[PDB]
């Protein structure tokens, strides 16, 4: 009862404020102007937007994942709760992007994604690191869903770096500080499995404490064990969807695991054959143009007799991960071995290091201010 | 008003001064820092103007030893008789290894600045820093330290004057941007000694060619800076180590001994309890690194910023020149 | 998705009139077969390209031959793409980032 | 004692001054060599200390030749040689070790200069044989962690390990890296 | 200032080499660069730049990649000159 005394009092206070949101932003200049003046912080005004991003999503996820029939939650929020706030004229501040990226978050859990196009187009206001890191969060996830593994893996690198010149300080990632650490860790780990004999960019993204364990995971996954298919997929699911609260686990109510059938089994199909793409590339491409010695050496390696070695070989070159040609008279297999790049880290660091100098020189000149 | 703090203006160093500096250029004090002369000048429009120097020599055999001031007194009369007066408003040591303001140079300066507050201290840096940037380094001493005057002792007034927190990244004045008005004659010589007797002009200019080609300039800079700077870095680290151990690591053990006493014995002392903390020499903030050492962090960043720059220029010129 | 085009046309049941009832569907999948052929073949055999498109005849294959400008080669494959035109490496070439790096290191 | 340590430490310091230095240990033969090293005035050795210093300098230069000086002459002076019937054995034991570790001291410096090596030369020059020089160079490139690629059937090494500027760069990289590490102690003390 | 009067020399050179070419272009001339400046310029291109393979260009690049890595390491050391100076002040 204490459970749904808290839950219901969030939504009823948000439904209250939703009317104030629509009322102030659009037309009442003097009410906005009166609100600019009185406090020393306009931070109180702005926080309440994306504070209610993740708290409302929790409360609606509970009501979603308790009532699976005669749907009250999902059409009320979708119609009224979300579109009224966002579709109409933005408040003049970062609040226009806050309500945008609150809506982008709400739009993310729903698996209907195609208006990521126009959400970026309506992000007219400048990309502050606060708004930008949370844009690249979802935009990278959108590329992860687009099967643009090579694009998305770069986008996850920067947001996990912790020299995007974040400083926070006053609770703008609060109570989920390490979610940004572990979700970017996790979703980057899936992308490494698909392609990698290219980056050589994983050094920047993830630190060696985790690179060591996730490194051996990919190898153990693709080569010799489907065990990593399990444990990777266990950690990947809470982070792929982001279901903010799983409901109280008990057998007396059912009500909760039924949505989790869909939610989970939706992502089963993702990692299923995308993982089995990996093992083909896993065997290093030892000799770039393969004669009879190496082509048969690789067709001994693909699968054994008899039936249907060549067919399966020529099915898998198509996907994205080989570029090659067949010759008839020679009987020769000629192929493409492409590689990435060595050092791209140093020249990106040359400014980052100078920020270690800068905020060094600056913070002590704030202490040199005080004790002088 | 670009004028300095609370007794003085900027400095202007007339060209005939710097000619007389590069006469005792970098010898008579190569590997030894020797005060090569006093800067004699006068208060001019928004600046001092050092119009003449006379050099101060010393017993430079291979070590420097201070001599009778019979030199300086007779030579400052020698100036006074044909020219102005003894008007020593600074001094110049060139001398040894691209611009560096040593603790000794800070102490000699402190005696100089408190005595006559119309002063700067020059550090004339020629080709040795790979020339390079900030050839004339001026620097006067903060009037804060001339108000918390002597002395920064190891425990009292190291900590206390560290807590006052006077500058040690303190401002350095610009030196030239203007007509000195003794441009005059040396202007007239330019037309003579260019074109129709450009022997000695071209001789000086083609010095550049061999500043590039031959033996290990930037290499030797970065080599000497690989040794000079790692010395200083290691020193702060082991200085900081021992002091931070007296600050916390010793408090850690003795307060865990204060546990055992139970912090009070009613019938009689509390000898043990009293004789916990009995002073080691740093209680906090060893000052002479924090001030004077940090003036050389600034100078070491400067040497690095200098040695970098001429490198940056080549990295443009090299690529580009061959690109045609 | 796994690009088993041989198995695709085998797998088809021909009694499901709905799959006949989608207009241009039978050619669309063929156009996607030939689309990925261009990306990852330099040549393909005449019998091979036939079989991937559902065991085409000599005359049926004339459409697909003409579609992307493909034409016969000596003994006896169908040309798809030039060897250097297919591969497109964008590998090792950087460290030419001088201009930006000196613009930021300018002061 | 001073000769036992010699074969251990002269490759060790050859390695160190090729910038493998952090393993430099005082109060050892390092010190006992140091006190004799810092003579401005040594010409021919006439003390057993000085004969050790003499053979030490020869080992640094990496010439076998300089080992033999002290092993013959000072051992007759000195009758270090003449107290064992097994000096005959211990000769051979000293000699081949000198020839192997002098090769190693030579290699610790010279390997920047190389592009490749006739491994046959090394056998001929340091008076060793190919089976052993295989096993030596094999052990070396495994455990001294060199950037050599070693063709053992062809009797060839292909190395190409740079850079002379590295001696400065790795040194300031260390001077740098030493910063953060002591600094974390200054943190952990403070808190 | 030595840099931007650098290419100025090459620009006033472009002026003069034009006039020495143009002497021949109008009527006749260029004795003036037949084997006087013709020998100066062969020497000039034997100095700056060097000879022209592409092995040169890659070695020149590798030298800049080294110089830049050293100039970079000078800013890395400025950063650590800062960081130890800072914790002591804290």
């Amino acid at each position: 009862q204490w459970l749904w005394d808290i839950i219901d009092e969030f939504i009823y206070q948000f439904q209250s404020f939703s009317q104030y949101r629509c009322k102030t932003a659009k037309k009442s200049e003097e009410e906005i102007d009166f609100l600019r003046s009185n406090p020393k912080i306009w931070n109180v005004h702005s926080v309440l937007n994306v504070l209610h991003s993740l708290v409302d999503k929790s409360n609606i996820n509970r009501q979603l994942e308790v009532y699976t029939s005669g749907g009250d939650p999902e059409s009320v929020a979708g119609e009224y709760g979300r579109h009224s706030l966002y579709k109409m004229l933005g408040y003049f501040s970062l609040v226009g992007l806050l309500r945008l990226h609150s809506l982008l978050g709400d739009y993310y859990q729903a698996i209907k994604v195609l208006e990521n196009i126009e959400l970026n187009k309506k992000s007219m206001y400048s990309r502050v690191p606060e708004c930008q890191v949370t844009t690249y969060y979802y935009v990278g996830f959108a590329y992860l869903m687009m099967r643009r593994y090579q694009d998305a893996i770069r986008v996850f690198a920067n947001i996990l770096l912790y020299i995007q010149r974040t400083k926070s300080m006053f609770q703008r990632t609060t109570y989920k500080y390490e979610m940004i650490n572990k979700q970017n860790e996790q979703m980057h780990a899936l992308l490494a499995i698909a392609l990698t004999m290219y980056p050589m960019r994983i050094d920047e993204s993830i630190h060696l404490q985790l690179r060591e364990k996730y490194g051996d995971k990919m190898l153990r996954m693709q080569k010799g064990d489907p065990q990593v298919y399990e444990e990777l997929f266990s950690y990947s699911c809470p982070k792929f969807l982001s279901p903010v609260v799983p409901n109280y686990d008990s057998v007396h109510p059912n009500y909760h695991k039924e949505p989790f059938l869909q939610q989970l089994k939706v992502f089963s199909d993702e990692v299923q054959q995308q993982a089995q793409l990996s093992t083909i590339r896993s065997f290093l491409k030892l000799y770039t143009t393969m004669p009879v010695a190496k082509l048969a050496g690789f067709l001994d390696l693909t699968e054994q007799e008899f039936r249907i070695q060549l067919l399966v070989f020529k099915h898998k070159m198509k996907n994205l991960v080989w570029t090659s040609g067949i010759s008839a008279l020679d009987g020769e297999f000629q192929s493409a071995s492409e590689v990435d790049f060595y050092i791209d880290k140093d020249m990106i660091h040359i400014a980052d290091t100078k920020v270690a100098r800068r905020y060094g020189d600056f913070f002590i000149r704030q202490i040199h201010k005080f004790e002088e | 008003g670009g004028s300095g703090d609370s007794a003085v203006k900027q400095v202007q160093i007339d060209g005939l001064v710097v000619l007389k500096i590069i006469k005792h250029y970098q010898e008579e004090g190569q590997g030894t820092e020797v005060v090569q002369g006093v800067l004699l000048g006068l208060v001019v429009e928004d600046r001092l103007e050092i119009t003449n120097c006379f050099p101060f020599p010393q017993h430079t055999e291979d070590d420097a030893d201070f001599d009778e001031v019979q030199y300086q007194m007779e030579m400052m009369r020698s100036l006074r008789h044909v020219n102005i007066d003894h008007l020593h408003v600074g001094w110049y040591q060139s001398t040894y290894y691209g611009s560096f303001v040593t603790r000794a140079l800070l102490d000699s300066q402190f005696s100089y600045q408190h005595a006559i507050e119309e002063s700067v201290v020059l550090i004339y840096d020629p080709i040795k820093t790979a020339q390079g940037s900030l050839s004339l380094k001026a620097y006067r001493l903060t009037p804060k330290l001339m108000e918390v005057c002597k002395e920064k002792d190891f425990s009292p007034e190291a900590l206390k004057k560290a807590n006052i927190t006077f500058e040690h990244m303190f401002e350095e004045v610009p030196i030239v941007i203007k007509n000195s008005h003794l441009i005059n004659v040396l202007m007239w010589e330019l037309e003579k000694k260019s074109a129709v007797a450009d022997k000695h002009e071209l001789l000086s200019l083609a010095s550049s060619n061999h500043l590039g080609k031959n033996l290990q300039l930037l290499m030797d800079r970065v080599d000497e800076m690989s040794q000079d700077i790692v010395k200083y870095n290691t020193y702060m680290r082991n200085t900081s180590k021992q002091q931070q151990q007296k600050h916390q690591y010793q408090q850690r053990r003795q307060q865990e001994n204060m546990q055992r006493q139970s912090r009070g014995e009613p019938p009689l002392p509390e000898e043990d309890l009293s004789k916990l903390f009995k002073p080691p020499q740093p209680p906090a903030r060893m000052d002479s690194l924090l001030i004077a050492g940090q003036i050389n962090t600034y100078c070491q960043n400067i040497k690095e910023f200098t040695a970098q720059n001429l490198g940056k220029l080549f990295m443009a010129q090299a690529l580009q020149e061959y690109n045609n | 998705e796994t690009c088993h085009f041989q198995a695709f046309w085998q797998a088809l049941d021909e009694n499901m009139d709905l799959l006949e009832g989608i207009t241009g569907f039978e050619d669309s999948v063929r156009k996607f077969i030939c689309h990925v052929v261009g990306i990852t073949y330099q040549h393909i055999d005449r019998w091979l390209l036939a079989e991937m498109l559902g065991d085409l005849t000599d005359s049926q294959l004339k459409m697909w031959m003409s579609k992307y400008g493909w034409s016969a080669d000596e003994s006896g494959q169908i040309f798809i793409c030039s060897q250097e035109e297919s591969i497109k490496p964008k590998n090792i070439v950087e460290k030419i980032d001088f201009d930006s790096v000196s613009s930021i290191m300018a002061s | 004692y001073l000769v036992s340590a010699m074969l251990l430490e002269i490759p060790y310091m050859a390695a160190h001054e090729s910038d493998a230095r952090r393993r430099m240990i005082s109060k050892q033969f390092h010190h006992q060599l140091r006190v004799g090293e810092r003579q401005p005035l040594l010409g021919p050795p006439e003390s057993m200390r000085e004969h050790v210093v003499a053979a030490s300098k020869a080992m640094k230069m990496g010439d076998w030749k300089t080992c033999h000086s002290f092993i013959i002459n000072e051992k007759m002076n000195g009758k270090v040689w003449d107290l064992f019937p097994e000096a005959d054995k211990v000769r051979t034991m000293l000699v081949r070790k000198i020839q192997e570790e002098s090769l190693r001291t030579y290699l610790f410096t010279y390997s920047s200069v190389y592009d490749s090596i006739s491994m046959e030369t090394l056998s001929d020059m340091f008076e060793l044989d190919l089976p052993t020089v295989h096993s030596i160079i094999s052990k070396m490139i495994i455990n001294e962690e060199l950037m050599a690629s070693l063709d053992q059937p062809t009797q060839t090494v292909v190395m190409h390990r740079t850079e002379p500027t590295a001696q400065q760069n790795l040194a300031l990289q260390l001077a740098e890296k030493l910063g953060s590490l002591v600094e974390n102690n200054e943190r952990v003390f403070d808190h | 200032d030595l840099q931007q009067v650098g290419g100025a020399s090459a620009r006033i050179q472009d002026a003069l080499s034009t006039v020495l070419q143009y002497a021949e272009d109008v009527l006749s001339g260029k004795v003036s660069a037949d084997n006087t400046v013709g020998r100066f310029l062969m020497s000039l291109v034997n100095q700056v730049p060097k000879i022209v393979p592409d092995d040169f260009e890659t070695m020149l690049n590798s030298n800049i990649n080294d110089l830049l890595m050293v100039t970079y390491l000078a800013n890395l050391t400025q950063s650590q000159i800062a960081l130890n100076e800072k914790l002591v002040n804290l």
